[PDB]
């Protein structure tokens, strides 16, 4: 189970580098209502706590 | 319009508050003595048209 | 960039003479008056990007906090560089990197 869990945070912290790559390059889709920097912070913020429900 | 995404756009639209500072990008001041012409280069073609 | 009173150094003033229809940057205490060169009087930039990228200095390399990355430099072709994200910091800014070389200090994006 260990080994479980450390690959689903390994696979969100991938995930996250991921989409700060994209909006670090403007390939970020924008959340209607929210600037770039909340639509990434919320994307991020939803990442990891999906990270830490699955490993849970 | 509640079942159409093309109508209810409209309708957003038509409700959402839009003045001239939101669309406007810049604003400039220039002396220009000639109505019938200008001074600046690239505005020339089209107020000639425009007076023509 | 506006200019002064080459006598008086107080600000000169935009003004325009009837008779010849010509404007003229006129001092208010003094009678000087020098021709103006361009018809742009005044600007007003409702939105701006100045600020973005004029925040550069020639020894930010040696600052130890910077990240370091291996981006290539379009001039100087170098290994090294240092990279970082835009010094003017509204509500709305983008989040593109600046990226900086060691030896030309050229300021380029991977966009
Ligand atoms: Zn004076
Ligand atoms: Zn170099």
């Amino acid at each position: 189970t260990m080994k479980e869990i450390t690959h689903a945070i390994s696979s969100a912290k991938e995930q996250v580098q991921e989409i700060i790559y994209k909006a670090q390059h403007n390939e970020l889709e924008l959340k209607p209502g929210m600037t770039l920097r909340e639509s990434f912070e919320g994307e991020v913020s939803r990442t990891l706590n999906d990270a830490r429900d699955s490993a849970g | 319009i509640a079942l159409d995404i093309e109508k209810a756009k409209v309708i957003q639209s038509s409700i959402e508050y839009t003045t001239l500072k939101n669309v406007t990008s810049a604003t400039e001041i220039y002396y220009d003595p000639d109505p019938t012409s200008t001074v600046i280069e690239e505005d020339f073609d089209t107020v000639e048209a425009y007076f023509s | 960039s506006f200019r002064f009173c080459l006598e008086c150094n107080n600000m000169l003033y935009p003004k325009e003479d009837k008779e010849n229809q010509r404007l003229l940057y006129s001092c208010r205490n003094c009678d000087y008056t020098e021709l103006a060169e361009d018809p742009k009087v005044y600007r007003h930039e409702l939105i701006t990007n100045i600020g973005e990228t004029a925040g550069i200095v020639d020894d930010i390399g040696q600052d130890p906090t910077l990240p370091r990355s291996d981006k290539e430099c379009p001039e100087c072709h170098s290994r090294d560089c240092v990279f970082f994200q835009s010094q003017q910091r509204r509500k709305d800014t983008n989040m593109t990197l600046f990226y900086v070389c060691l030896n030309c200090k050229k300021t380029f994006r991977d966009e």
